[PDB]
């Protein structure tokens, strides 16, 4: 009885690779960026990145290369997978869709082996002959590059050499020569080893083996003017060359490790280098001209340019632009300058990007009192630390709030010709018509001396020559503002009804059902100009020009009634273009043609709450894009709206959408509203750029938040944050953080920079007298954070040496009082494990922090969960109760204990647990009789644990080092006292994180069972949900289906990728589903669409709504 | 120290 489903709520954020060349086409300059399974592909242009394809990957990329092979158009890609899936990809842009061809691909994976200690290094000789793999210890896997071997046939060499460091080709060979620097006892030294792919040997090298430094690790391959390799070590970087050797030993580099390097000048005459302190250094290569003996190299020199953010990625681009890819803080791009400006930086940030680091640690908040659902997490490490709020959908914050029952359209009004601020609102009602006056932020209900009120408005708005039109139900009124007077009125021949209005600035096209009459506002009267009849009802119009004529529209939108079609019209005659039959018999509501990009705009939403979207020609008309997307269920209403820069598209229902833009797509968010039935754009005197909405019983107006479907904000702490816990009754929250002092002169400890801990409004540092028993010393505080301003309340201090590792907010035993309580750990690097730590009780209740009790421990207090009353703590293998005397005292039954290592911990609100011991899961229930716990079962099977959480009282999720997730039962069946003792893995998935958090939450509410959140390391935030036999065998069902549709990159099987892999074993998986997978049977043609449906009842509609039901679950 | 050892885990491995 085991059913999983498993979703992406964020994509993954940290960069762990990228790199620059011509793959777009021959005459381009691409970023290639790989997320992790994730392939980015832009274009460098002249204001920054120009995004044009990205691409899923069944596989965590490893190995990301572009290369031309001989006699070739543009770059290819090569690209390796961590399960060793290999390929080399082009770039087809053959229509005006793009794709990524697999020119060839194959399985690299050794059956014999053990995975490298620095991992698997994939590199491309300069003369494109050949691909050089290290994946495992002693051995070097070659394939061969020629028009065939489509398969990578590939072939391994012994390599001597046990336990290689780093590796590149060479430049300049008469045969793909190796360079390495690899370790032995007697310290690390560099080698070279030409491959002989003829034979398959590797030969002699082009030269002798020599010492390099303990530390050296990065290996740089320098371009033909100069040849040879540079060592990049600890305190010394060295160029290597035949007998020509250079070295030096810049103390600048001696602190912090030089993790990695970019090539600027194609000549190698300068190089990029990144700090894990995220120093950015130039690293210049002398040149010495003989007159007649070409280029020597004279001498080497590195200056320190500035401060990026810690790099996984550095790619020089054009005109002293770099691209900052980074895995523990934002992205970035950063602008090198000549000259050092101010602070002495010659490094200057142009651009960030968000990312959600590794989520260290998390939890859900409803923020703002409401019934949502946000998270707030602990992100990034060092001076990259912060915290991070996410947000589902888009807000608006509500100035006024006048309420008025029945309002059916909304229309702004501005007296006066000369501005662009308006001060009149317009409320059509059923049979009515009130206007309103504004003051300012006030609002009074007087009408205009030309306006009817006893009928309908269909439409109002501001024409030309001073004035202000009324296309009410009976007439289509005239004013001038000036003189304000009737100047003029237009009825229907047979004084029948206005049925659908339509007016832009300087043009009108109303219908009288199926007839049509344009007329025209040329000074001071509405002149008739044509005349046409429909073959059906009108349902909708709209005109409002697009580009190339202002206020004179030369187009027509329109829906029809019983053909349930949307048509284009040419309006100096009405004559019938383009028309499109929609399914069904529910009307049209609303169509609407605006301008957006490089894509001109015309969608119509029909009245179940469905919609349409097409592209279209000014020029002619196409039919494009066409897919159904279902937003609420009533009946859409259309608009358009000032914004930033390009202005957008609010879709009115009861699920309150907005329409903005992707890459070049139009994106599909949330407003955060409950039910908007119409709204106009503004700019008024006392409620400037903003937005007017009204319901079944309100009006409303204020601002709009940013633009995507998850809203993010981050708080810098400059420090490392570990923990975070909410404290509701205090409004706020505590985190754990740690920052990094070093040996002063004075010998103690000093402040490399100011971070949250350091600049807290106040502050407060450990007094305890509890022990009385050039470097690098965390130094750990408590800071206290404002749920609201997210400023540093307060910060508090722990003792030297001291560690805090858990965290908790709770009430204890009979106490009213809520205490954040702290479990911590007395560090010193000579000692294994420690054996001593306290638990610490504070106090925020009033305006600050109070230390209530101190308890000394006998080791570290890696874990810790309000139990029942009592305070439940893991001491360093030990886990040990706490009672919470009366007297405000913490107190345990010494010999009531327990023998295991909990590093991480969870209870049901029962008598229950889940550990982590000798690397299992475990479960444990209070017995009190023993005044203990008793271990009810145990997950046998190994398993390195990163992560663990109760699903209910049956199930457990786990999470671990091969970023494999896996659920745990207990057996409901015989001998129970034995195959009782054993809990099964029901449950397998190889999901491509790793995990370090879940919690029970969601981001969604205001059908299926359940709601988990985790976070991860490359900062991705995921949902895990129950299912039903039904659904999990149903899209079970569609996933085989779906795997035979989807073309997937390298040509991988989701079922290969998705499987439960370790060192050890390799089982397909089961229980779990990948929403991910289930999603992209939207992103298909109805073709293919029709296909994964052949055979409850099945179809393409009954089935499509399944899926969306599913999108609405993050 | 297996400490550190742990906060480099869940930082990947930095």
């Amino acid at each position: 009885m085991s059913y999983n489903y498993v979703v992406t709520a964020q994509k993954p954020t940290a960069v762990n690779g990228c790199v620059t060349g011509h793959f777009t086409s021959a005459e381009d300059l691409n970023l290639l960026i790989a997320k992790n399974t994730r392939l980015e592909i832009y274009v460098v242009t002249a204001e920054g990145l120009r995004p044009v394809k990205e691409v899923g990957m069944y596989g965590k990329i490893a190995v990301m290369e572009l290369f031309r092979p001989k006699g070739e158009s543009k770059d290819l890609l090569f690209i390796l997978t961590a399960k060793y899936n290999a390929c080399i990809l082009e770039y087809k842009q053959s229509g005006e869709s793009i794709d990524i061809i697999t020119r060839a691909h194959g399985n690299v994976q050794d059956r014999i082996g053990r995975p490298s200690e620095t991992g698997i290094i994939g590199i491309i000789d300069p003369e494109c002959r050949m691909i050089g793999l290290r994946l495992y210890d002693g051995l070097f896997k070659v394939i061969p590059l020629d028009r065939d071997n489509k398969e990578l046939k590939a072939f391994n060499i012994r390599l001597e050499e046990l336990h290689v460091i780093d590796v590149k080709f060479l430049y300049g060979c008469q045969a793909p020569t190796i360079c390495f620097v690899y370790q032995d006892p007697q310290g690390r030294h560099v080698k070279t080893y030409e491959v002989s792919l003829r034979e398959k040997e590797f030969n002699k090298g082009p030269w002798k083996q020599e010492n390099v430094e303990a530390e050296a690790s990065m290996v740089i391959a320098v371009p033909e003017p100069f040849g040879g390799a540079i060592i990049i070590g600890q305190e010394s970087i060295t160029y290597h060359n035949g007998d020509k050797y250079l070295a030096i030993a810049p103390p600048i580099i001696k602190q912090s490790t030089i993790v990695c390097h970019n090539r600027v000048d194609p000549n190698g005459s300068r190089y990029l280098l990144g700090d894990m302190e995220g120093r950015l250094f130039m690293l210049l290569l002398e040149k010495e001209e003989q007159m007649d003996g070409t280029v020597t190299l004279k001498d080497l020199r590195v200056e320190l340019l500035g401060e990026t953010s810690i790099a996984e990625c550095l790619t020089y681009l054009d005109n002293g632009v770099v691209f900052v890819g980074s895995r523990l803080g934002d992205s970035q791009l950063v602008k090198l300058n000549v000259d050092s400006n101010e602070q002495g930086s010659y490094v200057v940030a142009m651009e960030t990007f968000t990312n959600l680091g590794p989520i260290v640690d998390m939890c859900v908040v409803d923020l703002e009192r409401q019934g949502q659902g946000q998270l707030v997490t602990c992100s990034g490490a060092f001076k990259e630390g912060s915290l991070r709020i996410i947000r589902n959908g888009i807000g608006i914050h509500e100035h006024a709030s006048i309420d008025l029952p029945g309002i059916k359209g909304l229309w702004p009004l501005r007296s006066d010709p000369n501005r662009e601020t308006y001060d009149t609102l317009v409320l059509s009602f059923v049979g009515q018509t009130r206007v309103l006056m504004l003051n300012g932020e006030e609002v009074e209900e007087t009408e205009l001396m030309g306006f009817v009120d006893d009928q309908q408005t269909f439409f109002c708005g501001n024409v030309a020559h001073q004035q202000l039109i009324q296309i009410t139900s009976a007439s289509v009124r005239l004013v001038s503002q000036e003189p304000k007077a009737l100047v003029s009125e237009w009825k229907e021949p047979q004084a029948k009804n206005i049925s659908v209005a339509s007016c832009n600035s300087s043009q009108v096209v109303v219908a009288v059902g199926r007839a049509l009459y344009y007329l025209q506002i040329h000074p001071q009267e509405l002149r008739q100009i044509s005349h046409t009849e429909m073959e059906h009802e009108v349902a909708c119009l709209d005109i409002t020009p697009l580009g190339d004529s202002n206020g004179l529209s030369p187009l027509c939108a329109i829906g029809l009634w019983t053909d349930i079609s949307a048509r284009i019209l040419k309006l100096p005659s009405f004559e019938l273009l383009h028309k499109e039959m929609l399914g069904g018999e529910i009307i049209p509501r609303s169509i609407l043609m605006t301008t957006f990009e490089s894509s001109h705009y015309l969608l119509c939403a029909l009245g179940d709450g469905a919609l349409f979207y097409f592209g279209l020609n000014i020029e002619t008309g196409l039919l494009s894009d066409r897919k159904k997307v279902t937003l609420g269920t009533q009946p859409t209403v259309l608009r358009t709206f000032r914004s930033l820069s390009t202005t957008n598209v609010f879709a009115c229902s009861d699920r309150p959408t907005v329409i903005y833009s992707s890459n070049h797509k139009l994106v599909f968010s949330n407003v955060n509203l409950k039910e908007v039935n119409y709204m106009c754009p503004l700019n008024s005197d006392g409620y400037p750029d903003s937005l007017a909405l009204a319901n079944n019983s309100t009006l409303t107006i204020g601002t709009i938040d940013e633009i995507q479907k998850l809203h993010i904000r981050t708080v810098p702490l400059y420090e490392s944050p570990r923990k975070i816990c909410y404290q509701e009754v205090s409004q706020c929250f505590g985190v754990l953080s740690s920052r990094i002092e070093v040996q002063d002169t004075s010998g103690g400890t000093t402040a490399l920079r100011p971070s949250a801990s350091t600049q807290a409004l106040s502050s407060s540092v450990s007094s305890s007298k509890l022990f009385s028993s050039g470097e690098e010393v965390e130094v750990h505080n408590l800071l206290i954070i404002d749920q609201h301003t997210f400023e540093v309340l307060h910060a508090h201090q722990f003792l030297q040496n001291e560690y805090a590792l858990s965290l908790v907010s709770c009430k204890l035993g009979k106490d009213p009082n809520t205490y954040f309580i702290v479990g911590t750990a007395m560090v010193y690097p000579e000692e294994a494990e420690p054996k001593q730590g306290r638990i610490v009780v504070f106090q925020y209740s009033d305006g600050k922090l109070q230390t209530v009790a101190e308890k000394e421990v006998k080791g570290a207090v890696y874990s810790m969960v309000e139990f029942n009353g009592k305070l439940l703590a893991s001491i360093n293998s030990t886990v040990r109760l706490y009672e919470w005397t009366t007297e405000k005292d913490v107190r345990t039954e010494c010999n009531h204990y327990n023998n295991i290592m909990a590093l991480y911990l969870k209870t049901k609100g029962d008598f229950i647990l889940v550990g982590d011991l000798m690397r299992s899961v475990l479960l444990l229930a209070y017995k009190p009789m023993e005044g203990n716990f008793e271990e009810i079962a145990r997950d046998f099977n190994p398993n390195w644990m990163s992560a663990v959480e109760i699903l209910d009282d049956d199930n457990f999720l786990g999470a671990e080092n091969a970023f494999n997730l896996f659920v745990c039962q207990k057996d409901s069946a015989a001998t129970t006292d034995e195959e009782r003792q054993h809990l099964q893995e029901v449950g397998l998935f190889h999901l491509g994180e790793f995990v370090n958090v879940f919690c029970h939450g969601s981001l969604v509410m205001q059908p299926t069972q359940g709601s988990v959140l985790f976070g991860t390391v490359n900062g991705m935030i995921g949902l895990v949900t129950s299912l039903s036999e039904s659904w999990y065998n149903l899209l079970l069902d569609m996933q085989n289906r779906l795997n035979k549709v989807i073309k997937s990159v390298g040509k991988i099987e989701h079922s290969f990728w998705r499987s439960f892999h370790t060192e050890r074993k390799t089982e397909p998986a089961t229980g779990f589903i990948d929403g991910d997978l289930i999603e992209s049977f939207l992103d298909i043609s109805r073709p293919k669409m029709q296909e994964v449906v052949a055979n409850r009842e099945a179809t393409a509609d009954d089935l499509i709504k399944v899926v969306e039901e599913l999108t609405r679950i993050h | 120290n297996f400490v550190s050892w742990h906060a480099n885990r869940q930082l990947g491995m930095p």
